[PDB]
């Protein structure tokens, strides 16, 4: 929504209550901005 | 899942790629 | 006056500063992730203890008879 | 009581410093004793 | 050399093997199998077909190639083997 | 180029050689188009990866690490 | 343990020491609810999810406080595993044996 097509986007398996309450989150000024990590442990 | 990572990389030898593609085809 | 011999009050030590660093090196932890005690707490002021420290204190439990727990001095 | 904040950073910073064996024992509780004579005098 | 309970604890934990790390164990074949990877204990002459089932029984026989890598808090790690040979 | 990365070998390709398994899955993933910085090429040359591989809550497959030779 | 004790049932003295080590572990006795240690968790959701309130949200974002997932309460919020139990061991497998 932000950065257009130039970025890149990761699939995140997540409650879709989460995604509602960020939501309803970035309706107010906060601005939740979800970190992303690796799924394996990597190491 | 897939972390792509790049370490001591080497320059694409031109007249060693017929030979790197022969050996992909003889693979 | 003396709380020290308070039923209540555990036996309060002073531990030097090596016996600290081979429990914070086998525990794995940095000391202000002990369970911490105030330096102006009487027990603690009553051995002297000064912030940075770390007391070992022995308690009198059921299950071993005496129990050795180390806490932290902070400052206030 | 700003002195106590004072004096908890710099035992913290004197800890973190013997946890990465810059120097020994002995200099280490020369220090704490010399932070704590010091900012206690203040007090 | 924390103290002594600790050291009892240590020696005692590192030839058994908890439940956490039985039903993780336990769990993970099931999933495999049931993708379909291929049991290792003799498919026939068994009462149950359930996959969950099969692993344990491959668990108490300890044909399943597992290591179980247990990370100590001060950075220790130890490997624990479920081969059994 | 020298690259090492995760391979996930799923659990029907199990008792097979890790490395045919490992090489198998990176020329499937990495035929062409290789990936979108590093070249677009679609060489790649052997692999080998190695035996201990983790398990990850939700999922049978194992993970492996493994270097591999590309043709950027 | 006495007030257990005059009611007549029987509860272990280590979930009492236990409790009782957690209440004073920040060198004063410190209530359990919301101003103590339910207060300092080091998180934000689980604090916002314990009694439900919008002020420590927008303290956290004017702050700018990250949130470090470490704890349980908040992993069950979004989906993601927790670390007690089954969570706390991680296998490694080699299915070339096999
Ligand atoms: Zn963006």
């Amino acid at each position: 929504p932000v950065h257009g097509d130039k970025s890149v986007l990761h699939p995140v398996t997540v409650s879709y209550a989460f995604k509602l309450l960020i939501q309803e989150l970035m309706s107010m000024v906060i601005s939740p901005r979800l970190i992303l990590g690796e799924k394996v442990n990597l190491g | 899942s897939y972390s792509l990572k790049t370490i001591e990389e080497h320059f694409v030898p031109y007249s060693i790629a017929k030979k790197y593609i022969k050996e992909l085809i003889d693979t | 006056i003396d709380i020290s011999n308070h039923e209540l009050v555990p036996k309060h030590e002073i531990l030097q500063l090596e016996e600290a660093y081979k429990l914070v090196k086998e525990l794995g932890i940095k000391p202000e992730q002990l369970p911490w005690i105030r330096a102006s707490d009487p027990v603690a002021k009553s051995i002297g203890a000064k912030p940075g420290d770390i007391i070992k204190i022995t308690r009198k439990s059921p299950f071993t008879g005496e129990s050795v727990t180390y806490r932290y001095v902070i400052t206030g | 009581t700003i002195s106590d904040i004072e004096m908890l950073l710099k035992d913290t910073e004197i800890w973190d410093k013997l946890l990465r064996n810059e120097l020994s024992i002995e200099e280490a509780k020369k220090m704490f004793d010399d932070v704590a004579r010091s900012y206690s005098k203040a007090d | 050399t924390i103290d002594k309970i600790n050291e009892i604890f240590k020696e005692n934990w590192k030839n058994k093997l908890t439940k956490y790390e039985i039903a993780r164990i336990i769990s993970a074949r099931a999933l495999q199998l049931s993708m379909g990877a291929l049991p290792l204990i003799d498919t026939s002459n068994l009462k149950s077909d359930d996959v969950i089932s099969i692993a344990e029984e491959e668990l108490k026989r300890g044909v399943l190639p597992i290591t179980i890598r247990r990370i100590y808090p001060n950075g220790q790690v130890e490997l624990i083997s479920v081969r059994k040979i | 180029v020298r690259a090492k990365g995760i391979v996930r070998i799923p659990p029907e390709y199990f008792g097979q050689s890790v490395d045919e398994i490992a090489i198998k899955i990176l020329r499937q993933e990495y035929q062409e188009k290789l990936i979108k910085d590093i070249g677009v090429v679609l060489g790649i040359v052997n692999a080998k990866a190695s035996e201990e591989g983790f398990i990850i809550f939700g999922d049978g497959a194992t993970y492996h690490e493994v270097e591999f030779d590309m043709l950027v | 343990k006495k007030v257990l004790e005059e009611q007549g049932l029987d509860v272990d003295m280590r979930h009492i020491v236990l409790v009782s080590d957690i209440m004073t572990r920040t060198g004063d006795i410190r209530q359990i609810g919301r101003h103590g240690v339910t207060g300092e968790k080091s998180s934000v959701l689980a604090r916002a999810a314990f009694e439900v309130t919008v002020k420590h949200l927008l303290d956290a974002a004017a702050r700018g406080e990250r949130e470090e997932f470490k704890g349980v309460i908040e992993n069950i919020i979004i989906g993601q595993p927790i670390r007690l139990g089954t969570g706390i061991v991680e296998l490694t497998m080699k299915p070339n044996m096999r």
